[PDB]
């Protein structure tokens, strides 16, 4: 007849999210010279299985990691860290050292003249980032890249998905208007865009700021995104989403400076900033853990991660296409399930050995 | 923990995307042991084949949070198969002497733990490991029944 | 190594407070195998029914050196188990083929082990096990003795 | 006949003493407002099984961790955390945020004038505690923890159960007395008691200090007891301990001030604090590790625990009462014992299953 | 990971130094199956007997990178040795039932193996694991084949 | 006939090195008063058993870790560590507490006026080097090892073997002659040397320097080495092996003075270092770690290392012998061979046993 038994498949082939409950997970950088460790050259070890579709349909207890544009996943945008060194020429404030990359997008405030949307709940221990610039600023050429905590936490995500903040320092040009009159313009101007890491790779770039007040750059530090979940769960940081980021795009290199010259009897001040260097990454993910490439859709309401035809990949370069949506995965712990046999359990094949005996009798 | 599965006849990518599709009517409802084990492995073979942990990359791990929890599941794992009692014929996976109660597991509870959920619909692993542990003695499973012995006399 | 025991029909308390009654007795003398395996089904029972790692509580631990020396001494003994030689008829835990010598060790030895002392007195675990390695070999045991085939026979 | 064989039990159901030589175990508290993490707010899992009894008769090699007010156990106190915040006003010096909490209590030194016990053996690494107080404090209503190493540690005990000193500082109301004459008391001062802990909750709590010198406050720092043993044996710190001993009493919120009067035409120092703020905690260990309270008797020329009628628990709230000592214990490794079976040890049942062939036939 | 060895009789440096003079042979040719056994049960023994991870070094451990490495490694080769088919009469070590093939395999890449070399000249453990994996399902090898039944009966 | 079948062998009795790719191994020192933790001061659990004669023939992956003068291993060379303490004394600038310690040697620069060889390549991590002196120098009796980053690495391999650098500071007398004329010394001077820790242990030593120049020393840190490998591969840092080399010899302590006078109307500025105390140290690694000591040969065409009659301890003392050199080797992990029967594979012994009851029949 038929006998159904419960089964435990250790390795089963199935697939699991990441969760913004779990510890940072490993993603390797083939650059060092611009890109902090762990560092991997080497292309995957089966570069012919990147790629593959899968359809995928599974459930989850805590709120997925996935990045992209579409509801429960964190958008990208640039993210520029910049160096200043101070000179001492009378003419010059600033020599500017930029590198602008992919990070997770903060919110805006729609109604606060366009800023970041800003927690100050669950502030990390940690070094604070500088809020001075070092005067001795050596080897200028080689970014040191250094974890910082910032004065306040940015919002990445807010809704009914979870409640996610990152204190690491997010950088943006501004005035120091406190002491000044209301035609100090408030607004935090961004030196790059998303433009600035796609289109016209290998043509010339040039940026130029100019205004009647000085330009201050903050929150300084050369510090990538740490975000956690505070709400519906507390969870760890995981700076490592970042590093999956940066590699979707090519990195940008400017330098620059900081100018003062006159204008109607008044200081008048300019910066600049030009980049003709572009460098392509590629970031990736070792087993058990993978990438799901696609239009991931994320139920919070039934908890459920699905997607048609998705795409199988361990790394990301520089050609990849952010309309897709991009979902950590690990592969799955074993599992326990009914399986039907013609026969009953046995433990050993003893009766059937014996049997067998007493046929060739 | 750390692996470069390069001398490989199949890496993981492949195993998931190729198991998907059988794994669709595994979701649906009860196969036999034929198909969960064709559906299984690659998998098992895959992760029976590592050679050994890449120094390269292990060394430069600084958080080791989700490498002990990982192992430490493993390890959880690894002790709980090793008392678990399986049919001689199958060694790629364990299939204990419990029998399914479809009234006591009505199928939801078994597709929504195969989704990998943990709501208050999913199948209770710990009830199962404990019913499948007080089960499977080996004073009531490795004796052959009357039935079996009578037939071989 | 971090779990919460909320599914199963028995938590850690319970177990080892039910428990100690026997275990008054088991530290007395040497005890029958039943009486053993009635002492210590409950606490077989629970650490073969855990589901998972907590990761609530798992992602808060700061000094991993604690958990790394427990999962280090679990390791140790699930790889010295897998090695032993175990009477069939008894799963829950593994009885050697290694007589007990009263005059090598005397009880005290064996109730100083039990009541967890290392002094001078206590059985000697390492002893113990180069013994019963080198009496439990494969090409020794396996094979039921002469007295066994003739009573077949 | 009777076959004695040697059995390994895996999982027994018996405990071992956590010892001083242990690693620190997570101690979890369910108000992260107050207390930092590991944080849970859950019930026990089972918490009917709480206090349940339990005769323990074990030895131990190395010196158990117990608290309470027992031979072998660490005695607790309360200790209390002051914030100070200088004040701009000339006849006000400061105001004050405070922490009372039951911790662990320091040995005192009768004939120094009823201060601590201090030793200066095996000094730690890290920041040492502040000896100034910072002008720019921001975040006061928040109580920030930072882990600090003090000048000297204090002794928690120092007999033959062993010797364990805590690097930790220990912050008392003293007098700067260098400079002034023998008039100048040279005892210190604790704000808060036993008492202030636990009798009339509900009702206003306040505590004034006078002096003609300026109230000082040390050792500085927002950190808990980090207690070692250091003889017989060299052991790694357990900042985990005061988690449990915090759980035993509600908190108590004190505010306050510093201010300066004039009286006999010379200056007036007045400390004033008050509270009516009391926070309840409960502070939980999990599997493996539990709790066995009540009369834990340590008996170190045989190294031996007994207890008669103990309870075993795994959290520590309000209701506790310290008449008990605290024993903290875990799970036991797999043990070694000799079983007795009514026939010779077999390897498989294949002998069994052929005399059930052939009576069958 | 970590242990004082002084209850056993025979430490890891004797282990070695005694065993350097029969692994000789071993590098040189292939062997039979008392010569192996003679040569690894010492350390097999050794590294069954160990009694527990000694605290007093292991609490010191700062950087634990590298236990955790070894730990894992552990861990993989336990896994890994849990689903392996081994000949009943060698229970110090696993005899696969997977037929030794000189052509695919010249002796050069076995001792290259023994020497702990990983160049494209060594034996490929990944592949060869593949194919035990392959060859020794339990419906290939636990049931006696026809000519040895056909012997008893 | 004969079968010949794979079989694992989970603990073999083999030994593999431990490379550069290795995270740092623990080493075990029995004198915590001038050495930092991990200690041990036990005696090798099998001390008859140090000292057993072996053949190596093995290879490697990654270069192995070997000490002594011989290629692809570190020469060792004393190592002096200066503490200065500032004197308000006219006639004194400094008073001193020196230890001197075999460490590893780096790489001199033959046409750069004997100097260090340097490299600045992958600067790590830390706290930068002090580079002036802290006037509060507290338990000047107490040494304490702080880590931290030099200036710039000292090269101690640059071969085909391997380049080896090392981040820890590296302490020597000099002469500050940015601003003096070109008859100011740029050679900078070692207080000790290798003799100063072996012949005449008991005899009194001292060091005297003189110059019409202030004595600097440089780069300062009380701190260890940490090499690394930067290439052909990058692996972590090794600060544990500084720890063997230092056993192999008495550590010498040093105490001594600069001091000013006046010769020829000039400024005369003399550091007299004196030393009668000499301490012996063990450092030991423990299993599966051990050392294999003696004619170490590192052949890195076939990546082969050999030695013949080598040593295999796992301790080493003052009455180690520099003509050998130290190979880190740990336990090998479980290995794959090929072995003979004389029968076929069986699972279970079940046919034997049916066969011996029909004989008994
Ligand atoms: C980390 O990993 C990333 C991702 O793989 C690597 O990035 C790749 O880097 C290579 C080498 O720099 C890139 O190849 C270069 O791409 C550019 C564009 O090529 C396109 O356009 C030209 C137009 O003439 C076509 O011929 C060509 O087919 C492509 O359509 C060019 O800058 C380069 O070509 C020029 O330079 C090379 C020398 O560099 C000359 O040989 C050529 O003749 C020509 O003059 C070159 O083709 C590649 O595109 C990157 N991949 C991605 C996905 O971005 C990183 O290199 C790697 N980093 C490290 C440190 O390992
Ligand atoms: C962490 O875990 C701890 C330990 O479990 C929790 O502490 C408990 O907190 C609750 C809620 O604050 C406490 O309950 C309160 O206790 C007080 C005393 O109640 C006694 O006296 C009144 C007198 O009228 C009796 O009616 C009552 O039966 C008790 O004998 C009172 O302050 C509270 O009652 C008043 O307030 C509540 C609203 O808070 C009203 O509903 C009531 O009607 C009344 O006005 C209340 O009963 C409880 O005692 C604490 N337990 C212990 C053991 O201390 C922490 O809350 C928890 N922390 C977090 C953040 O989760
Ligand atoms: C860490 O581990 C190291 C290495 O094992 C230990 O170092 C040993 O320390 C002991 C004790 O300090 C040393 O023993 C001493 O050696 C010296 C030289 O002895 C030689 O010369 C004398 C000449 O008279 C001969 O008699 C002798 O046989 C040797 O040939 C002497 O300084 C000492 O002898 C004098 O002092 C002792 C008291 O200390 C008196 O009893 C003696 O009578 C005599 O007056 C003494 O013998 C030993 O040599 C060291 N070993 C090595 C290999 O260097 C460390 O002690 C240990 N550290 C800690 C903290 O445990
Ligand atoms: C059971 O043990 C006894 C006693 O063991 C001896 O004493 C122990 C404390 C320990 O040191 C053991 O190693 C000792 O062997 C054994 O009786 C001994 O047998 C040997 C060998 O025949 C003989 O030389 C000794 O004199 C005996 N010692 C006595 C009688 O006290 C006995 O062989 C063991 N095995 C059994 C009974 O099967
Ligand atoms: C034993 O091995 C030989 C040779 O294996 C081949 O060469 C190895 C170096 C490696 O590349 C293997 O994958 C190769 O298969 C086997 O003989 C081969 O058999 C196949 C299939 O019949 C045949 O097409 C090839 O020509 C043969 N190659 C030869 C003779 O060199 C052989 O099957 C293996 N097994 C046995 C004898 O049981
Ligand atoms: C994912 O599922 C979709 C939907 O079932 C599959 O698309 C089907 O593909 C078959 C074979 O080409 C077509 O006959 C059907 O018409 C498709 N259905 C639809 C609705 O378009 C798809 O193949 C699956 N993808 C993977 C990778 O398994
Ligand atoms: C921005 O422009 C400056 C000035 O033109 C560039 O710096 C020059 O780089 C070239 C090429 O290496 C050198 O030959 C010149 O000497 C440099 N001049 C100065 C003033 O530094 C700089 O590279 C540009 N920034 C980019 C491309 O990111
Ligand atoms: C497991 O992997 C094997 C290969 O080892 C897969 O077998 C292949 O299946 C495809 C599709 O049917 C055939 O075209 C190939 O010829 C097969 N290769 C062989 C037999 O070597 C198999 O489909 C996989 N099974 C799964 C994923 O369940
Ligand atoms: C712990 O041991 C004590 C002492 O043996 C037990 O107390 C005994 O309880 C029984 C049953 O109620 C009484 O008949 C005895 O008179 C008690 N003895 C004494 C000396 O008072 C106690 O029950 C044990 N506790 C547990 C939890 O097992
Ligand atoms: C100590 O007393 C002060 C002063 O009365 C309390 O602060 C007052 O708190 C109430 C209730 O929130 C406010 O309405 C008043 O404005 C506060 N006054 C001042 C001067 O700040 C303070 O809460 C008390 N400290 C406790 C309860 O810990
Ligand atoms: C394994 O260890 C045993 C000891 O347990 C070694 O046996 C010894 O061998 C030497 C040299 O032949 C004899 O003199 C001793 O009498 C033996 N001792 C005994 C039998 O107790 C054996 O050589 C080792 N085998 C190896 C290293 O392969
Ligand atoms: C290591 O190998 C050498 C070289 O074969 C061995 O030295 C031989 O020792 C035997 C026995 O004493 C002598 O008959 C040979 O003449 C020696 N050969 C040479 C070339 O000198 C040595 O014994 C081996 N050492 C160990 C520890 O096994
Ligand atoms: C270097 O010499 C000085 C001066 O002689 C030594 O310091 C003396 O130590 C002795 C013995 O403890 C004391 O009695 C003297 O009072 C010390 N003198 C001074 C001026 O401090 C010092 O110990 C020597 N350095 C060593 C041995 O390392
Ligand atoms: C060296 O002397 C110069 C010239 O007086 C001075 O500027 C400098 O600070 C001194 N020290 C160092 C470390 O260069």
């Amino acid at each position: 007849a038929n006998y159904t038994y419960w089964a435990y498949v250790p390795f089963p082939p199935l697939i699991r999210a990441v969760t913004w409950m779990d510890n940072p997970i490993e993603v390797y950088v083939n650059d060092s010279v611009w890109v902090p460790g762990p560092i991997d050259d080497r292309c995957p070890a089966k570069p012919e299985e990147e790629g593959m579709m899968i359809n995928i349909s599974i459930g989850y207890r805590y709120p997925p990691i996935c990045l992209g544009r579409a509801p429960g996943c964190l958008m990208p945008a640039v993210q520029n860290w910049l160096v200043e060194v101070p000179t001492v020429s009378p003419i010059s404030r600033f020599t500017y050292h930029m590198v602008s990359g992919m990070s997770l997008r903060p919110r805006v405030n729609y109604l606060q003249d366009f800023s970041y949307q800003r927690s100050l709940k669950f502030r990390p221990k940690g070094k604070p980032c500088p809020k001075e610039i070092p005067k001795e600023s050596k080897n200028t050429e080689v970014l040191v890249w250094e974890e910082c905590v910032a004065n306040s936490a940015v919002i990445l995500q807010n809704n009914e998905f979870g409640t996610i903040i990152d204190w690491a320092p997010r950088g943006q040009f501004y005035h120091n208007c406190s002491g000044q009159t209301q035609s100090c313009p408030s607004a935090q101007v961004s030196p790059a865009v998303d433009s600035d890491l796609t289109e016209s790779l290998d043509k010339h770039k040039h940026k130029k700021l100019q205004s009647f007040y000085p330009w201050e750059w903050g929150e300084k530090g050369i510090s990538t995104p740490r975000p956690k979940i505070i709400s519906p769960v507390s969870g760890p940081e995981h700076p490592e989403l970042w590093r999956l980021t940066v590699a979707s795009h090519h990195i940008r290199i400017w330098s620059g400076n900081q100018t003062l010259e006159t204008r109607d009897r008044k200081p008048f001040y300019t910066v600049d900033l030009n980049s003709s260097l572009t460098v392509p990454l590629q970031s990736c993910v070792k087993p058990p853990y993978m990438l799901v490439v696609g239009n991931i859709v994320i139920k919070p309401d039934s908890q459920t991660i699905t997607c048609e035809n998705c795409r199988l990949l361990t790394c990301i370069d520089s050609t990849f296409n952010w309309q897709h949506r991009i979902l950590l995965v690990r592969a799955r712990e074993g599992v326990w399930i009914p399986v039907s046999m013609d026969r009953p359990w046995e433990a050993s094949p003893s009766i059937h050995i014996l049997t067998e005996v007493l046929k060739g009798v | 923990f750390i692996f470069t599965l390069i001398a490989v006849i199949m890496g993981l990518i492949a195993v998931t995307a190729t198991a998907a599709v059988a794994g669709v009517a595994l979701h649906s409802s009860v196969q036999s042991v034929n198909f969960v084990n064709d559906w299984q492995k690659n998998s098992t073979r895959l992760w029976n084949s590592q050679s050994s942990i890449d120094q390269k990359l292990a060394n430069q791990i600084n958080d080791l949070r989700q490498t002990v929890i990982w192992m430490g599941d493993r390890l959880m794992s690894l002790e709980h198969r090793f008392q678990l009692q399986c049919d001689w014929n199958t060694s790629d996976f364990c299939i204990t002497p419990q029998i399914y109660n479809e009234s006591e597991h009505h199928w939801d509870m078994v597709r929504r733990h195969l989704q990998g959920r943990e709501d208050n619909l999913t199948l209770d692993i710990s009830k199962l490991k404990e019913q499948i542990f007080e089960a499977s003695k080996a004073h009531l499973n490795l004796v052959p029944g009357t039935e079996a012995i009578a037939g071989v006399a």
